[PDB]
């Protein structure tokens, strides 16, 4: 509610862009950088104060290196102390999105426990604890069976960007339509 | 194809007149079809009137086609069958025409009495006591 | 000849809307349209007069109101001239109130083709509207038109005016007729929803037809009824056709 | 078990107590029972008429 | 279907005159001769029953379960009444007396008939109420697990022509339907202490209510599964039709001693 | 703006109330409209179905005669057939020198009303009904008001004749209203002024109008005998003479406490 | 909230009005509606035509009065109090650039936000005529509002006097999906979630009815047995007809 | 065909205000009868020609 | 103007008020200040 009506001041837009950049590393709930590509972080609000960090964050989120976390911003300001709780939450966010697009073109609530571990890059107990927190946070439900090794939780979350949302939508459309058309055809004929 | 009642009524007379004399199956099928499938009170009466003109030459057949229709629901229909016989069986003195017109003559619905009375008379013109006991 | 009264969808409805709310203890009002007579008279529209504390007489036609309403209608295409006047009244087969005739008679010195139509909402709650239209007789028209009529001839040389009933008909366009029957989207989408929730309730609906049948069989025994049973058999067939369709 | 107070059975040989009552199959059984009874009634009535 | 639908007036069917035609009295005071439906003419048609009437149609809309009401306040139904053997011990004669008179036909009509003795159909109870007598009446109803219908017998006493006869009729019918049942007449002495000697005039309105009660009482209860229990503040004499055999056959005393 | 609001209100119509006799079905009810006759009604727009029950007042349409909305049921406060005076208008300590009567009246009334708990522990019921008998003109009336004042009880003054309407059930309805309201507005004194008209004995054993008296009297005995018990609703009967009280009342369990004015 | 009930008089007026003022394609007809709308249920209980004209130079340049609105609501009030104006009317041609722009002017003399009823009141379309919209800016942003009908006790009885399945719904379904695909292709091209995602996996498994079929089947035997008793019953009734014919013949032979 | 017609007759009947019951007080020899109706007051009415 | 309907009352979501008419009929009107409190007092037309 600042930008589209103007009335702005170089001092104000300096606070807001830098303040957004620190807050966006410091905590999240949705996803850690896809929303900042439909989310002005430096799209002519101001480019000062080293907005490289936003792009550094996406590379850091994917690799999941500790060295990369220090070299993301600068040592102390990377850590906060915010990131000490944050890295696990941030961590699950990258895993969840990457799988959600990829595993089945339809989107079904079947995941291997193994391939959630392999993709997130964490040990067997640790992932057990991280998932345990993750169901608590919601946007999930339907009831994962912690024996049967079936991550069987329902499909219901928002899907990131207008990019591979659109690719995925075309595939899904041809299928939804085809299904309808068969039913219709058979009925029509008799 | 005009969705006016007057024009759909008017359509029925057009087959009767066009196809008159010797009868034609296509012509009777269309008229009976309107008579059954149209529920409009002018339209059903006109499509029954219309059968009598087609069928003037083959007049024997008109009591069988209209047999059903005379005992069928809606007074306009019943009115239309009186006329059908009246026009088609006029001068011949068909014994089968008269038998169908008898119930209709004392029908509750007033214009049904009326049209049967007109109808009886056209068939039985210059036919007398003794020749026919019924007159 | 004499009139046959074609009332439009919006005219019929406006007659019922105003009359119901204006109750007996009456509101009064004007009919709008025109015709070319001897078999075509059209009522296009109607509007309400605003309740006056002297019941529904000539004193209740507010001429400023009617004048302002006619002018404003005109500016939206809908204005036409008075083809008569309508109202709401106790309902009578000899004229709905005394006031409607005494109003009608003043009109009749001006016009010579103005009707009084009233619908009575007392008898229009048996699920069949009771609506009448009556006009008074005119000389030199209803004897020139419809031994001859001795009766109506002594009647017109006599009273000069007396009630006679005018026919109720309707006229509506095809455009209205098509786009009622897709309302009466709600119907199609509502139809899916209804099928789904019907299968939910089927647990009970099952059990009652089981009962219906037990009565049914018992009945036929006692007789030895048949008619019911057949109707009773047909109904059950219809319901299964529906149960199967659902699923 | 033998007048069906207990929802299960003894599986002897394992020596464990297991459910058999996966709730009541027969919950619309009585409604069916009447239904049979009506049909028999009908068949008898028709036969009289027939001859 | 739609033509014959709510709103509706209530009436009562008096009798069928001929085919497809019946007489009803509606509750207002206007009596109509009406049609019955052809599918209501056979196998659902009772000679007197409660009906749903249309107020323009003048036709049989619906047949009602008999419980149609009155401008008097409605009577009380108490399934399992809460007084249930409170006072006992030393009521030895009155407990035994009740027990064989009131309980046994409700549980088994059929034994009385098989012996061929008449079952008590009505019983008259005399002596004080609310001091050991009422307690027993309520208790029996509860133990036999019949509906207690507490019926206000000084409440016919309506001051108008007959609402009151219509209501008694509904109640006896509904009792035989909802058998086992007790109709408990609080102070019967109100609507039946009249003319024994040309004293106790002013009781012309209760005379119709009285005839209606006798025709319903004697004409049912032929095997007995529905009991009538009469209650009087001490004792009062009654008009001769109640008292004779076939009705109040047991006359039960509460001991002075 | 306000006068313009009066025409707007005149087109914002009211609708009549009746009370549900009994519900047949959720599609069929018997309702008694207050214009007199009984009707079978169904429902219409704008209802709750969870404020529905037997014996509640409902609102019905003028021209459709169906349940448009459901109302609470209401006592109706009155001054005609039950004149209600919260508290009394004269003090109990200030009329001392009428001491004997004061103390008897305290001990039957005050102690159960404040403390049910003591009567409950023993296992003998709280007191029922009290009679004041002996002169009304010595200041009986003063005492009745005065007891009400200290408890803060709702004082319910009844004209016994006014309980004598000549219509079907109006007379049933009043007893019923008087009791229901006593339970809500409990503690309460129900004071019956000269009991001979709702609690006679009969004129001579005969009847002229002395059956209306019996209709009344059975209703009071019924509430008493009933499952509903007197302990936070107290009824006090007053009459000059005990020689036109009914024997029913004189029997313990419809009056048990009898205070005399000494 | 919102939940909109719409008089059949509204639809039928808008129809009749468009032809009677000789309004062509490429001219709008604009209107007003009033009733009661300060409630959860918006009650549309009347409406009126508004004078509207559009210029040759640009047809998003246009004339609407406000004075025909000033004194007409105060004649609406005088027959039925509570039938003041909250919004507005359209017949099409629909969804123009200045079909947004009647909103800012109609904000001058409304008491909440202009309710925009566009309705295809030539009745030419297929399906719904009611293109109802809450008139919100932000441009022709236009969240639609689903709801027509509810009317008076007197009107519905009158309606019926004037006038006197799986496949049709499936065909509609097919057309929406087919349209949706076409849009998605167009949308990628121009540019160079969740609702679509529940509209594919959920239905993949008559389709849904498959999973349900297990439960259906058991009850399906039962309801079949019920139809079989009915067939027997028809045979029983049949036998009587055969006897009736049989009797008549027999009497004719004796005679 | 009969069934539709039957239903129509039935519908004409189902439109009625009912008949009042009365008691014939006395008959007049000029074709009036004096009736006390139970629905209303006392009336002079015209004897029927169906009886 | 008379002939007018009087009501003899003897009675002393939003607020409901009961009026008793002398035609012995109880009627619903609201007491939300559309109908003023000072237009009810018992014993009064």
């Amino acid at each position: 509610t600042l930008e589209p009506s103007t009335s702005i001041t170089l001092a104000e837009r300096q606070q807001l862009a830098y303040d957004l950049s620190i807050s966006a590393l410091l905590g999240d709930k949705i996803y850690n950088f896809g929303e900042l590509l439909h989310h002005p972080i430096m799209e002519t609000i101001v480019n000062d104060s080293n907005y490289d960090w936003l792009f550094q964050l996406l590379n850091a989120l994917t690799v999941g290196d500790f060295d990369k976390f220090d070299s993301l911003i600068k040592v102390q300001i990377s850590k906060i102390p915010i990131l000490a709780q944050h890295e696990s939450f941030l961590r699950q966010k990258i895993c969840l999105m990457t799988l959600i697009e990829t595993v089945f073109v339809k989107n079904i609530r079947m995941l291997s426990f193994e391939d959630i571990s392999k993709a997130t890059h964490l040990p067997k107990d640790n992932v057990e604890h991280l998932v345990m927190r993750a169901i608590s946070l919601g946007l999930l439900k339907g009831s994962i069976d912690q024996v049967n090794e079936l991550v069987t939780i329902s499909w219901v979350q928002p899907r990131i960007i207008s990019g591979d949302q659109i690719t995925k939508m075309k595939d899904r459309l041809v299928e939804w339509n085809d299904q309808v058309e068969k039913l219709g055809k058979k009925m029509e004929a008799r | 194809a005009s969705d006016e009642s007057l024009l759909r009524y008017g359509g029925a007379f057009t087959i009767a007149l066009a196809y008159a004399g010797t009868g034609n199956n296509s012509a009777v099928k269309r008229l009976l079809h309107v008579a059954v499938s149209d529920s409009n009170d002018d339209v059903r009466r006109a499509a029954v009137i219309a059968l009598g003109f087609v069928l003037l030459r083959d007049y024997t057949t008109v009591p069988r086609i209209v047999q059903l229709l005379s005992k069928s629901h809606n007074a306009h229909v019943r009115c239309g069958t009186a006329f059908a016989l009246g026009i088609a069986c006029a001068g011949k003195g068909l014994q089968s025409a008269i038998d169908v017109l008898d119930p209709l003559t004392k029908d509750p619905v007033d214009f049904v009495r009326q049209a049967a009375m007109i109808a009886l008379s056209m068939i039985l013109i210059q036919q007398t006591e003794k020749l026919n006991p019924q007159v | 000849t004499k009139e046959t009264v074609y009332i439009s969808s919006i005219a019929l409805l406006k007659m019922l809307k105003h009359g119901r709310a204006g109750v007996p203890m009456e509101v009064m009002g004007l009919m709008l349209g025109e015709f070319v007579d001897d078999y075509t008279v059209n009522v296009v529209d109607v509007f309400a007069m605003p309740q006056s504390g002297t019941g529904v007489s000539v004193e209740a036609v507010d001429d400023v109101f009617q004048a302002k309403m006619m002018d404003m209608l005109k500016q939206t295409g809908r204005d036409q001239m008075v083809v008569g006047w309508y109202h709401s009244h106790p309902g009578f087969g000899c004229w709905l109130s005394s006031v409607d005739v005494n109003t009608q008679k003043s009109f009749e010195q001006l016009n010579s083709r103005a009707v009084a139509v009233v619908v009575d909402p007392i008898q229009s709650v048996k699920g069949k509207v009771v609506i009448d239209a009556f006009r008074l007789i005119d000389t030199g028209a209803l004897i020139n038109n419809l031994l001859n009529k001795a009766n109506i001839q002594a009647l017109i040389h006599g009273l000069n005016r007396h009630y006679y009933s005018l026919n109720i008909d309707y006229h509506k366009t095809a455009k209205e007729t098509k786009m009622l029957m897709n309302l009466h989207y709600e119907e199609k989408e509502e139809s899916n929803l209804a099928a789904t929730k019907s299968m939910v309730k089927i647990a009970e609906q099952y059990s009652k037809r089981i009962e219906e049948e037990k009565e049914l069989t018992e009945e036929e025994l006692k007789t030895r009824p048949k008619k019911h049973l057949s109707e009773t058999a047909d109904e059950t067939l219809e319901n299964n056709i529906v149960s199967v369709l659902t699923a | 078990i033998l007048d069906k107070i207990f929802y299960g059975v003894l599986d002897q040989g394992n020596g464990w107590l297991y459910v058999y009552e996966t709730p009541n199959q027969d919950a619309t059984y009585d409604s069916a029972l009447e239904l049979v009874g009506q049909l028999n009634k009908v068949v008898d009535q028709l036969f009289e008429k027939a001859s | 279907k739609r033509i014959q639908s709510v709103p509706l007036v209530i009436g009562q069917f008096l009798e069928p005159i001929d085919q497809n035609t019946g007489i009803v009295s509606s509750t207002t005071g206007m009596s109509y001769v009406v049609r019955i439906l052809s599918t209501l003419d056979r196998e659902l048609l009772k000679p007197s029953m409660s009906v749903a009437l249309h107020r323009h149609s003048n036709a049989l809309v619906d047949i009602l379960p008999p419980d149609s009401d009155s401008s008097i306040s409605v009577m009380g139904e108490n399934e399992k009444p809460d007084v249930t053997y409170a006072d006992v011990g030393g009521l030895d004669m009155q407990k035994q007396e009740i027990r064989e008179a009131v309980e046994l036909p409700l549980v088994q009509a059929d034994l009385y008939e098989q012996i061929g003795i008449d079952p008590p159909r009505g019983v008259l109870l005399y002596g004080p109420p609310g001091t050991g007598k009422t307690m027993l009446v309520k208790a029996v109803a509860n133990s036999t697990k019949a509906a207690f219908i507490r019926v206000n017998g000084s409440e016919f006493v309506h001051k108008y022509l007959g609402e009151g006869p219509r209501m008694v009729r509904d109640v006896f019918r509904l009792a035989r339907e909802n058998a086992p049942s007790i109709i408990f007449i609080d102070e019967v002495d109100s609507i039946a202490t009249k003319r024994f000697d040309a004293q106790t005039g002013s009781d012309r309105e209760v005379q119709r209510i009285l005839i209606e009660l006798l025709t319903q009482m004697d004409g049912f209860d032929q095997s007995t599964n529905v009991k009538v229990i009469m209650a009087t503040n001490r004792a009062d004499t009654l008009d001769p039709a109640l008292l004779r055999p076939g009705r109040l056959d047991r006359k039960i005393e509460f001991p002075s001693l | 703006d306000k006068t313009e609001n009066d025409i707007k209100a005149l087109q914002s119509i009211g609708q009549l109330i009746g009370e549900v006799m009994k519900e047949l079905s959720e599609e069929k009810y018997i309702v008694k409209a207050s214009s007199g006759p009984r009707y079978i009604v169904g429902v219409r727009n704008s209802v709750d179905r969870s404020k529905l029950k037997k014996g509640v007042r409902v609102t019905l349409d003028i021209t459709t005669l169906t349940i448009m909305r459901i109302l609470p049921r209401e006592t109706d406060p009155l001054v005609y057939n039950m004149t209600s005076f919260e508290q009394g208008e004269i003090t109990f300590d200030g009329i001392g020198g009428l001491t004997e009567q004061i103390r008897e009246l305290r001990e039957v009334i005050e102690l159960p009303l404040k403390n049910p708990e003591i009567f409950q522990r023993v296992g003998i019921k709280p007191p029922k009904g009290v009679l004041l008998y002996g002169p009304p003109g010595t200041g009986k009336t003063l005492l009745a008001k005065a007891v009400a004042a200290t408890i803060g009880a709702n004082f319910i003054f009844s004209p016994a004749s006014g309980i004598v309407d000549k219509y079907i059930g109006e007379s049933a309805r009043i007893i019923r209203e008087m009791f229901a309201y006593a339970k809500e507005h409990e503690p309460c004194i129900i004071f019956m002024d000269e009991v001979d008209a709702i609690g006679g004995r009969r004129f001579s054993e005969g009847t002229s109008a002395d059956r209306e008296i019996q209709r009344t009297l059975m209703e009071l005995l019924t509430q008493m005998d009933g499952f509903d018990n007197l302990g936070q609703t107290k009824i006090i009967m007053a009459t000059n003479r005990p020689d036109t009280l009914d024997p029913a009342l004189l029997r313990p369990g419809r009056l048990d406490r009898k205070v005399e004015i000494p | 909230h919102e939940k909109v009930t719409i008089a059949p008089l509204v639809l039928l007026s808008a129809l009749d009005h468009y032809e009677r003022t000789q309004t062509k394609e490429n001219k709008r007809c604009v209107g007003v509606i009033l009733g009661d709308a300060n409630s959860s249920t918006i009650r549309v209980t009347n409406s009126f035509a508004l004078p509207f004209e559009e210029d040759e130079k640009n047809s998003d340049v246009w004339f609407l009065d406000h004075n025909y609105i000033e004194n007409m609501n105060e004649m609406c009030k005088k027959i039925n109090a509570k039938e003041k104006l909250i919004g507005w009317y359209h017949s099409g041609p629909k969804l123009r650039a200045s079909d947004l722009k009647i909103n800012e002017l109609f904000k001058k003399y409304t008491q909440n936000n202009p309710l925009l009823l566009i309705v295809d009141v030539k009745q030419q379309g297929v399906g719904l005529p009611t293109d109802a919209y809450v008139a919100i800016e932000q441009e022709k942003t236009f969240l639609h509002l689903p709801c027509t009908i509810e009317a008076e006790e007197a009107e519905e009885i009158g309606v019926e006097h004037l006038l006197r399945i799986r496949l049709t719904n499936q065909l509609k379904s097919l057309k929406g999906l087919q349209s949706k695909l076409k849009d998605v292709v167009e949308y990628l091209d121009k540019v160079i979630h969740t609702i679509l995602g529940k509209l594919q996996d959920v239905f993949n498994l008559n389709n849904l009815q498959k999973a349900l079929t297990v439960k259906t089947n058991d009850e399906l035997m039962v309801i079949y047995i019920s139809n079989l008793v009915r067939s027997i019953i028809a045979f029983d009734d049949l036998i009587e007809n055969k006897i009736q014919n049989k009797k008549i013949q027999e009497q004719r032979v004796k005679d | 065909n009969d069934k539709v017609r039957f239903i129509k007759d039935e519908l004409r009947l189902l439109q009625e205000p009912g008949s009042y019951v009365g008691e014939v007080i006395k008959i007049v020899s000029d074709k009036k009868v004096l009736v006390k109706v139970q629905p209303e007051g006392k009336y002079i009415v015209d004897v029927a020609k169906d009886i | 103007q008379l002939p007018y309907l009087v009501a003899n009352v003897v009675e002393v979501v939003g607020k409901a008020a009961v009026v008793k008419t002398s035609s012995r009929q109880t009627v619903f009107l609201p007491m939300v200040g559309l109908v003023d409190p000072d237009k009810l007092k018992p014993n009064d037309l």
